[PDB]
């Protein structure tokens, strides 16, 4: 019933969750920002989407509207938030 | 980068803004596409001849940069619009996007396969109807095919996304059409029986085409099962008060919806479809007012604001179609190098009567060869070689006969009278030599016998439908010579396209495996290559976007390639290009 | 002498009613008040409409007794309709160019309209394989003056909104270009 995940976090947590994905064989989806646009993790995924357009990179990481829009339009099922950032977020 | 794109000179990459996108109020309407998908054919023509206004047909996508920038509009600069031209414009009846010069001029220099461009074009417009220029027993070529192959292409063309079907004849001659009329027909699609203007139907020094022969052309194409007749003026010949007395005896003649075609070459194509809506015509083929005048359609706007305070309107939102020619006059700019030159209307057209693409083809032909400067003598023979053909309609493939034999009669310094004698010996290009032996068809009033016997020596010369003198195709044997020749299994739309291009099929395929699917980039970027510290996002698929920056270009070695420095995601990467100019080992 | 009544505006729009029909009409009496010969108008920016053409060359030829001279611009790319339906309506002399330097900005060419009047009521008074052979040395010293072209021209039904003359936008557009405001040239046009 799981067939895609996306990760809200970046850097080497990020790929660890999309090597996690790729042994259990469910697909990637990635978030990065613009100043994040060199990443590594931005290209290990299946599928990379440009989060917090017009903001603070840090603060783009936390935008969680625009990481629920693009879950929902990347047709992603489980989201994975990795360790800090919005990992401990209860909203 | 280090070669330049073929044919147009090496210039460097201007630096171009983001093109302006449009601001519609969306209006919510049933289209003629609906009426297609859910009711029928029969009922769109119902819905047609229902409409007072007069409806529009948009030829932005094939006509208009067919007769501008000489068929190079790339699917990604059609990609940006056709979404806002679906939405903003639904009371257009159709959008020509297919077929004609593409079909070929894609293959052969875009490297992009028109298959794909229609089922892209089909994904992002749902609710508009598209339409091709089928050219009755050719397709999308200029040779003779089966009849097979013209019902497994209209086959698949229709099961791809294409809606009404333009069918013409070269010499309108229905023989050639019938058949594809009636696949069409049996497809369930909208079969358009074209009739190609020539002449002037107002003018009694030229009684081969009069009235009476349109009349009686349109009776019999009406016998058909065709569900629009289509008027199609290639010259923009079509003079105003012509236009009335053609729409009136027409719609007097038979009951189907009568669609005109023209060109503004003359510079009074406006008013000749203002003088058509009020004889009665229902559709009208007008571009985009970037892309209209000249050699190619009147302006949709222009043909609005002249029916605003007529007893006849134009069902078009004029606000919307503005902000569509915002884009349309942003995204012309990157086609510099394939821009004609300035234009201007041009009234010599009604006495050589050359079709705008066959003219532009005809003047590069004559500028690659040392006969630019006798562009004027050129347009006297062509009008000479279309008298002593007996007045043929000039039209693909038939206009390029015309074109090509009297570039060989003025290349070599002929004249009428030494090709009428003399030149039984005298060699003769293959295209006058199989419209002389029947490959084109028959002619209205038939051929001149003497100068036929001199043209062709001794082959042989046919008087029949040239689909039944060709050999047969066999689907599957020509599929396995197909999948071992690409090294996978191609579809039935690889199949067609394979058999009418077998040449140009492969060498789309060997540069699908050399360079890849290149129709992804932006147009400046297509063509002018990268510059120095140049950044661009390539979008290769739905959430993978390719990060490009040119670091360096090297110098070339001894052997000539050169070594450029990519920053590729992010992470450097060398590629060795060799140089085509450094000429050494 | 020649008397020039500004066109603007649209007379067959109800919504702009201070330049109505009525409003020419007193214009066109108050200029043949004077011993002015010949009625002109000059519509500067391409603003008749072949309707709105027609009306007011009728209300005005039924107004005074001057002959009417027209002169109207291709900028809306109706201009060949306009000058049919004036010479419809009953004009005298309209204002047109050689085929070279015609279309676009500039009037609507003479072998243009000879040719959409060639089988009317009305005709056009003109030798047109003489005028095609002057516009073929028109098109040849064109292509001198490659520096002083407006870039590629084309029909602009824009000019029914903003209503610039062709050669005050050409100047505009280099002004706005020269001073760093040629990406918003749009918004100076609807300024
Ligand atoms: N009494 C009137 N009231 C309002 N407007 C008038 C008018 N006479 C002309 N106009 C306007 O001027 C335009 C051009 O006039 P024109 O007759 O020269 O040019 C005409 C004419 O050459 C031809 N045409 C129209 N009805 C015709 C007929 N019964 N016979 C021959 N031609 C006809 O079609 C051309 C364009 O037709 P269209 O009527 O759409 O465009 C007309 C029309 O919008
Ligand atoms: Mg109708
Ligand atoms: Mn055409
Ligand atoms: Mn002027």
């Amino acid at each position: 019933h799981m067939k895609k995940l996306l990760v809200a976090n970046r850097g080497e947590i990020a790929v660890r969750v999309f090597r996690a994905c790729n042994e259990l064989g469910l697909s990637t989806v990635a978030v990065y920002a613009r100043e994040d646009e060199y990443s590594v993790h931005r290209f290990k995924a299946d599928e990379s989407y440009l989060i917090g357009q017009g903001k603070k990179p840090i603060d783009a990481y936390l935008d969680i509207d625009d990481i629920i829009r693009v879950a929902l339009e990347s047709g992603a099922d489980a989201i994975h938030p990795g360790y800090g950032l919005l990992s401990e977020n209860l909203e | 980068t280090v070669n330049g794109f073929p044919g147009i000179e090496n210039t460097e990459k201007r630096h171009f803004e983001e093109p302006r996108q449009p601001l519609l109020n969306l209006e919510k309407k049933k289209t003629a596409k609906n009426i297609l998908d859910e009711q029928g054919a029969d009922a769109v023509v119902d819905y047609v001849k229902n409409t007072k206004e007069v409806l529009l047909t948009d030829t932005t996508l094939r006509d208009a940069h067919q007769s501008l920038l000489a068929t190079r509009l790339r699917l990604q600069d059609m990609k940006g619009i056709a979404q806002a031209i679906d939405q903003g414009l639904p009371e257009l009846f159709s959008a020509e996007m297919w077929g004609g010069a593409t079909f070929d001029v894609a293959y052969r220099f875009l490297n992009e396969s028109p298959w794909y461009r229609l089922r892209k074009l089909r994904k992002l417009m749902p609710n508009t109807m598209f339409q091709m220029l089928f050219r009755g027993s050719n397709a999308v070529g200029y040779q003779n095919y089966p009849d097979n192959v013209i019902e497994e292409f209209i086959r698949v063309a229709a099961h791809e996304g294409i809606d009404v079907f333009r069918i013409f004849d070269s010499l309108n001659w229905l023989p050639q059409m019938e058949k594809s009329i009636q696949a069409v027909r049996d497809n369930g699609k909208i079969a358009e029986a074209t009739i190609c203007y020539t002449g002037d139907i107002l003018d009694p020094s030229r009684p081969k085409y009069n009235i009476q022969y349109y009349k009686d052309l349109a009776k019999e194409l009406e016998a058909t099962g065709a569900h629009i007749l289509a008027v199609k003026d290639m010259a923009g010949l079509l003079k105003p008060q012509a236009a009335y007395r053609l729409i009136s005896e027409l719609k007097d003649t038979v009951d189907l919806p009568i669609h005109l075609h023209t060109h503004d070459t003359s510079g009074n194509g406006i008013i000749t479809y203002s003088g058509a809506t009020q004889a009665g015509v229902d559709i009208i083929d007008v571009a985009t007012a970037s892309l209209a005048g000249g050699t190619s359609q009147p302006s949709m706007q222009s043909i609005y604001y002249a029916l605003e305070h007529g007893p006849r309107h134009a069902s078009i939102n004029v606000k919307n179609a503005e902000q569509i020619d915002h884009y349309w006059e942003d995204v012309r700019k990157y086609y510099a190098p394939f821009e004609a030159g300035i234009t201007s209307p041009q009234t010599e057209v009604y006495m050589h009567e050359m079709p705008g693409g066959q003219y532009t083809n005809l003047k590069s032909q004559a500028a690659a060869v040392g006969l630019g400067h006798r562009f004027d003598e050129i347009k006297q023979m062509y009008r000479k070689v279309n008298m002593m053909f007996g007045d043929i309609i000039k039209v693909t493939p038939s206009s390029k006969v015309v074109g090509d034999m009297a570039l060989f009669m003025i290349q070599n310094d002929l004249t009428e009278e030494d090709v009428y004698a003399r030149g039984n010996e005298l060699n003769f290009p293959e295209s006058v030599v199989s419209f002389f032996r029947g490959d084109l068809g028959q002619p209205v009033g038939g051929f001149p016998e003497k100068l036929q016997k001199i043209i062709v020596k001794d082959k042989a010369v046919i008087t029949d439908r040239p689909g039944l003198h060709a050999e047969k195709v066999d689907f599957e044997t020509v599929k396995a010579d197909l999948e071992q020749k690409i090294g996978y299994e191609p579809g039935d739309h690889e199949v067609i396209s394979y058999i009418m291009y077998p040449q140009v099929f492969l060498d789309y395929q060997k540069m699908q495996r050399e360079f890849g699917a290149v129709t992804l980039l932006d147009t400046p970027t297509f063509l002018h290559g990268m510059r120095l510290n140049e950044k661009i996002e390539v979008q290769i698929e739905k959430g993978k976007t390719l990060s490009i920056r040119l670091d360096e270009i090297g110098e070339p070695d001894l052997a000539g390639n050169r070594v450029l420095f990519f920053n590729l995601n992010g992470q450097r990467r060398e590629v060795v290009i060799n140089d085509q100019s450094v000429q050494a080992q």
